[PDB]
DNA sequence: TCAATATCCACCTGCAGATTCTACCAAAAGTGTATTTGGAAACTGCTCCATCAAAAGGCATGTTCAGCTGAATTCAGCTGAACATGCCTTTTGATGGAGCAGTTTCCAAATACACTTTTGGTAGAATCTGCAGGTGGATATTGAT
DNA sequence: ATCAATATCCACCTGCAGATTCTACCAAAAGTGTATTTGGAAACTGCTCCATCAAAAGGCATGTTCAGCTGAATTCAGCTGAACATGCCTTTTGATGGAGCAGTTTCCAAATACACTTTTGGTAGAATCTGCAGGTGGATATTGA
């Protein structure tokens, strides 16, 4: 019987095995169910797809083909949900969203 | 001689720095401040440059955010000039004090 | 001295959404920190969720309910769909 | 080595002005510069104190980027970009 | 006919309430509100009495705190009258917005 | 139901907060903040309820929700 | 002949040890860790009670209620900092009125 | 079922104030307090060990955790009682 | 200051809701053994951190100068406090009933384990290339007349 | 409404610092055959969590008056921005020496595993008790005159 990676059995790109190990070695609980590493690898994969999709667009917009930190920032900060999720996270080299309070502009 | 009115270069600078992401404090002086504070904490210490860079990224991300809030307290007091009392209110409300 | 990373998978997923795009290494490590971070937040909540219900085993159900707690739907609602999906596909051996 | 003193002044008026700009600030009072150095020093001392604690616990003499990342996480200021 | 000047009874009230610890929201309306919100998440729910009490405690402590910060924002703007603009600013600096 | 939370009740809270003068618009602003607060807390609580397969929100379900929001409450099981 | 009495403590060294193992904190738990942790817990408990007791006394009370615990915490900088994100149910707040709001 | 530190707190109460009592709510509050700090210190201790790839939480991890978690003088005294209790214990 | 409201503030006082005090059984806690093994100690291979040197210019310093912003004043419209009425909704106090947490009692599905092959990844060489930095007209954007 | 003065754009270029690929192991997933549990599933309680009932009691909802707070409108000393001239000291490059991480091994002191043996901690009545909640009677604190 040929080797069938669990990632493939699950239909995922992320490493189901690895995740299954990080779980048993993380002192999170006595034992870990079989589904557990699969559901987590999926969520972790859904989310990184979500930010890369927006990061890639911020890149395209700024006329670059390679995603850099600043693109991750614009992607995260311009998205209410991703922003709330990473509300207390500082992205190195990400800078800030260009934003100037109205009262400050020439009258 | 041509001369921009007070406030115009300031707005130019906001647009300019909100666009960029480079560190705004100079490298060497900051590395020193780190070594000076650390040393007056525990002697014979060493740092990976990486470690000093992580501290600079965080301090700048922190001061920049504190200034966004400071600026809102200024505006709120119907002013356009930030003052110490503004930094103090933002820190008080943020829980960095009471 | 070999050290594990998520880079390989992050890159694969990157090629899927934007085949034309690449990613600087700072951006990649950032992405790495993001993955290990949410993994930590999910697992931990899973860990506690298991304790409250006197269980010594973290099932896909703990992960699910944890996901519902840490993420803001929509993000939540879509993450839960993918997890359910991946699991049943898995149980189909 | 050489004695380290007053290095908090290595945080110049122009560097603070720049930080205020990125924070979107337009006009700065003369007293902001010293309040900022005061505020920065407290911030840095706390992060370094915790970071050096993780270092000593690891029986090292070198503060690594991870010590800093962990210190920052304790303070609830998670940093991305140095985890390796 | 006797009458205290505006604000004098306000100070009297501050001292009274900063001195006690009794809940300040009427127990019944609160409970009604708590279940209304909960029904929107899961229908037909039961609530341990203490569960509803824990919620009112946290809820009132949260508001009292927010009013402290709000009052500071009002003072910062040379006023003595709290306004939504004050609650909004405090919630922003707090990270709730 | 939010109107159940009455003006006098809000004045009292403000008073404990140390507020002397209250603008006429603070009452409606307060009800809104209070409902968002409750929605968030209960939503998490009820999630804890469902996980435990119950039909009853327990004080511990609330205590754990509060900790998730960073509003740790003492005196109800934690 | 309990480890607690042996370490000179009132806190359940044995239980702290069981609670450390059953807590999924680590594969193995050192012999002294529960002693230490138990000591730390007792000390902070004595600290609060010690101040809470004083708060009651001054209120002309012999029984420590929640308000007393609140007065002891919020009036001590260290304890306040430690319990900065904690609300004591039925504890109320410290009486403090902003200067500006005072008469005249 | 349902064990608490309730009893151990009352003993401590009697050492500092033999004279003083304590309400029901006050007792549960002190109970939530003990479990809370217990959880913070243990958790920080858990991570500290994983950073050094150790499998056991020793009193060294408990102490650093304390140093990281307790502020200023509280941490100092906590640390003193700590190593002291480990001494009057390893003595027999 | 004088006087007249209402407010606070001790001193005592009498029970009722909790507390503290008792009288008992299991389930942790302490034990006597018998094993596992984690990680402190002992090297030592070698990245990396602290230093040194030298040159170059990006930038921090200081000083001038005066635009226009923050701080002081004034003044009065009307919002928000103080109150006496009048009345409705919250209290609260058992009763009774019933949904249902909490406990038991099984155990079949699901995991932890112990080995044994097979890859999927990670660590560098070997290759590739976005884009950082420079230049220059094309276009505003400002600010004086 | 003009335009000089300057700053902001944007496309056009080209090596090379920083990605991407190409290769090789080898640490750890996948494959299977056993030795344990666990987490659910029924069955039953005894809890406590609704539902009513039903008075009384505050506590909330109105409408009145007007005190005094928040703005709007005006001024003006001078604080803080924009520019310039100077020349310091942070940057950049390169190259070492060796401090001190990291990677391996070695193996006892220390922690885990039973199998028991006691003792202590949680329960649910029994035996007191600290303060609440009133009740005056006495100086205060406010506020009008
Ligand atoms: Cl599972
Ligand atoms: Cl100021
Ligand atoms: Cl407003
Ligand atoms: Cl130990
Ligand atoms: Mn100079
Ligand atoms: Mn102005
Ligand atoms: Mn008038
Ligand atoms: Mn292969
Ligand atoms: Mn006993």
């Amino acid at each position: 019987a040929k080797a069938k990676t669990r990632s493939s059995r699950a239909g995922l790109q992320f490493p189901v095995g690895r995740v299954h190990r990080l779980l048993r070695k993380g002192n999170y609980s006595e034992r870990v169910g079989a589904g557990a590493p699969v559901y987590l690898a999926a969520v972790l994969e859904y989310l990184t797809a979500e930010i890369l999709e927006l990061a890639g667009n911020a890149a395209r917009d700024n006329k670059k083909t390679r995603i850099i930190p600043r693109h991750l920032q614009l992607a995260i900060r311009n998205d209410e949900e991703l922003n709330k999720l990473l509300g207390r996270v500082t992205i190195a080299q990400g800078g800030v969203l260009p934003n100037i309070q109205a009262v400050l502009l020439p009258k | 001689p041509h001369r921009y009115r007070p406030g115009t270069v300031a707005l130019r600078e906001i647009r300019r720095y909100q666009k960029s992401t480079e560190l705004l404090i100079r490298k060497l002086p900051f590395q020193r401040l780190v070594r000076e504070i650390a040393q007056d904490f525990k002697t014979d210490l060493r740092f990976q440059s990486s470690a000093v860079m992580a501290l600079q990224e965080a301090c700048e991300a922190y001061l920049v955010g504190l200034f966004e809030d400071t600026n809102l307290c200024a505006i709120h007091a119907k002013r356009v000039t930030i003052m110490p009392k503004d930094i103090q209110l933002a820190r008080r409300i943020r829980g960095e004090r009471a | 001295t070999r050290k594990e990373s998520y880079s390989i998978y992050i890159y694969k997923v990157l090629k899927q959404v934007h085949p034309d795009t690449g990613i600087s290494s700072k951006a990649m490590s950032i992405m790495n920190s993001f993955v290990t971070d949410i993994f930590e937040r999910i697992a931990s909540e899973a860990s506690r969720l298991a304790h409250y219900s006197k269980r010594s085993t973290i099932s896909s159900r703990e992960i699910q309910t944890a996901v519902r707690l840490l993420l803001p739907g929509e993000l939540a609602k879509h993450a839960v769909s993918e997890g359910t999906k991946a699991v049943t596909k898995y149980t189909s051996s | 080595r050489k004695v380290l003193r007053d290095n908090i002044q290595g945080i110049t008026k122009p560097a603070i002005r720049r930080l205020a700009r990125r924070g979107g600030v337009k006009r700065i009072s003369g007293l902001i510069y010293e309040e900022t150095r005061g505020v920065l020093k407290v911030f840095l001392e706390n992060v370094i104190r915790d970071a050096v604690t993780y270092t000593e616990h690891a029986k090292r003499k070198t503060v690594t980027a991870m010590d800093v990342v962990y210190a920052l996480k304790r303070q609830g200021r998670t940093l991305y970009g140095f985890g390796g």
